[PDB]
């Protein structure tokens, strides 16, 4: 199961999806709903770090897994905006990320896509949430085909 | 129904396929206007806002604003349009420094609104933090008399919201120097703060 | 046979380095009484807790666990308590700089850089000798893990060692890896007593607000 979340630069979030394999009905047993809005804002500080950065520890776009905590894979985007698009890895066991980013920086690519047609509404301003139907249909269509 | 303010909702990957309502292409047809048109919908926010305001400084203040608002929509559709869809692409550089944003509005952004690039754009040897960015023929605003400059301020709204919304906050005056054949040549010079200047003062 | 001996004359050169360490406390300023058990001079105590400390290193390379690299730790923090004061051990830094290339790996030659790679090289003593039997003292003896004493470790180098980068553009320690070697701090943790959690969640608390990681 992973999460799934897009924020802003004043620290909110426009969208937030968690989906799971269909093996684990349920998904993320208890961390749901304490620890993933925790290290989601705990990874933001180091997203902000290396946003300014020249050299990464090319293109500053993406960016590969950005720590690794309780077994934890998380792994960000940085848009042209400033939006952030960190997205977590979550297993029962350790989570190999790094050979999904020949489909995952696609994924993330194309849902930048699908901001970017959010964002050319005239009536949608900044700071508002993503209270869109159509939006989810094409991000959990993506999840699938980008599992 | 999806995302409220108030919780995140848990569904399972790999179900069904849902509905399909709303899609439309991101990239461009070229499609062009007449100068006439553009003009007279300037001419009626110009008109709107002098009869809605009382003094100068906070209809310019609007102005920007209005300005502001496609600034910070135009920033993601050209730099995205520029990394190039469901076609592969990848990703543009995303500069960073002052010194290339400005080289990225010179060229891309006046070549986008408009036929032609922009012209010259020259710092400031007298201070730093002083960007001067200038053209020779203000093709928003010629059918005004040239004494006015409030009316000016609508394109270097865009520009203030080109670039707070990218990371560099700053702000914007424009005036007139009338040097040469061109009567109304329209500097717009960009103030930024400290807080960013030793920022990269801090990158070496 | 040779190694009870061996190992008895390790647990008495590190009570020996632990007590002249301890000896040399207070900077000894008018101390002129009788001195049982000390030296209580300007920096004999100090010198005494260096011969201490190169017997015990000898004497802990010689029985090549956990108390191994214990005299590697007090050899750096005998080194920077007399340079607290003023100090020139280089002859004792050349011994520790000998015994840490004969078991360990150096490869270093800063300035104040060497104790956090002595304490690097520290924490892999009792790493490896994790797997052993799990309780060899008495004060232990119905305990859990060595991992209540195997935090105060890295708290302590952490400790010592953040307060090196001062905030300014040239910083002799990345913030970088020192909050990934934060990273991987996170163990099991959470059978132990309040007093403990609350003073190591406060380091960290410490750590992070002079970092600037305000999140």
């Amino acid at each position: 199961p992973q999460y799934f979340a897009i924020i802003g630069k004043k620290d909110n979030p426009v969208y937030e999806i968690e989906f799971t394999n269909a093996e684990n009905p349920q998904g993320f047993p208890q961390d749901l709903k304490e620890l993933n809005p925790f290290i989601l804002h705990a990874s933001l500080d180091i997203v902000e770090d290396l946003q300014w950065q020249i050299n990464p520890t090319t293109d500053n776009c993406y960016l590969g897994k950005v720590d690794h905590f309780y077994g934890l894979a998380i792994t960000a985007y940085i848009s042209y905006s400033g939006m952030k698009f960190v997205m977590i890895h979550g297993n029962s066991a350790n989570s190999s990320v790094v050979i999904d980013d020949n489909n995952m920086r696609s994924f993330y690519q194309e849902v930048h896509e699908l901001y970017v047609k959010t964002l050319m509404n005239p009536f949608y301003k900044i700071t508002d949430p993503i209270r869109s139907p159509a939006f989810d249909s094409r991000v959990r269509t993506l999840a699938r085909k980008h599992l | 129904t999806v995302g409220p303010k108030q919780a995140i909702t848990s569904e399972a990957s790999t179900t069904y396929i849902p509905s399909r309502i709303y899609s439309e292409s991101l990239l461009f047809k070229r499609q062009e206007a007449s100068l006439s048109a553009m003009a007279f919908l300037f001419q009626e926010m110009i008109s709107q806002l002098h009869r809605t305001c009382k003094t100068a400084g906070d209809f310019e203040t609007k102005l920007s604003d209005y300005g502001h608002n496609i600034g910070i929509r135009l920033l993601e559709l050209l730099n995205f349009r520029a990394s190039s869809s469901n076609y592969i692409t990848k990703m543009r550089r995303r500069d960073l420094k002052i010194l290339d944003i400005l080289q990225f509005i010179h060229g891309t952004l006046w070549s986008y609104l408009f036929n032609h690039v922009s012209d010259d754009l020259v710092k400031s040897s007298e201070r730093d933090n002083e960007y001067m960015i200038v053209d020779n023929f203000p093709t928003l605003t010629q059918f005004i008399p040239g004494e006015n400059v409030s009316c000016e301020y609508f394109v270097c709204g865009i520009i203030k919201g080109f670039l707070f919304n990218a990371g560099f906050p700053c702000g914007v005056t424009a005036h007139r120097m009338p040097q040469g054949g061109h009567s109304q040549r329209t500097v717009y010079l960009i103030q930024f703060d400290r807080q960013v200047l030793d920022r990269e003062g801090l990158r070496f | 046979n040779r190694s009870q001996q061996k190992s008895l004359g390790r647990q008495m050169k590190i009570l020996g380095n632990f007590q002249l360490l301890a000896g040399r406390y207070v900077d000894a300023l008018n101390s002129f009484v009788d001195a049982i058990t000390t030296l209580y001079k300007v920096r004999d105590y100090l010198w005494l807790g260096s011969a201490l400390d190169g017997i015990s290193i000898c004497f802990l390379l010689l029985s090549y666990n956990s108390i191994s690299i214990a005299a590697m730790q007090s050899p750096r923090n005998s080194i920077m308590s007399l340079s607290a004061p003023a100090l020139n051990i280089d002859v004792e830094n050349i011994n520790l700089p000998l015994l840490i290339k004969c078991i360990s790996d150096k490869v270093l030659y800063y300035y104040d850089l060497s104790l956090m790679h002595n304490s690097e090289y520290a924490p892999q003593v009792v790493y490896c000798e994790f797997l052993l039997k799990t309780l060899t003292f008495m004060t232990s003896c119905y305990k859990s893990s060595e991992f209540s004493k195997d935090v105060l470790d890295n708290i302590v180098k952490n400790q010592h060692r953040a307060l090196s980068d001062i905030p300014n553009s040239p910083m002799f320690p990345r913030f970088e890896v020192y909050f990934y070697s934060n990273k991987l701090f996170e163990l099991q943790l959470k059978e132990m007593q309040v007093e403990a959690q609350i003073k190591i969640y406060s380091t960290m608390a410490e750590v992070y607000r002079l970092l600037g990681y305000k999140r």
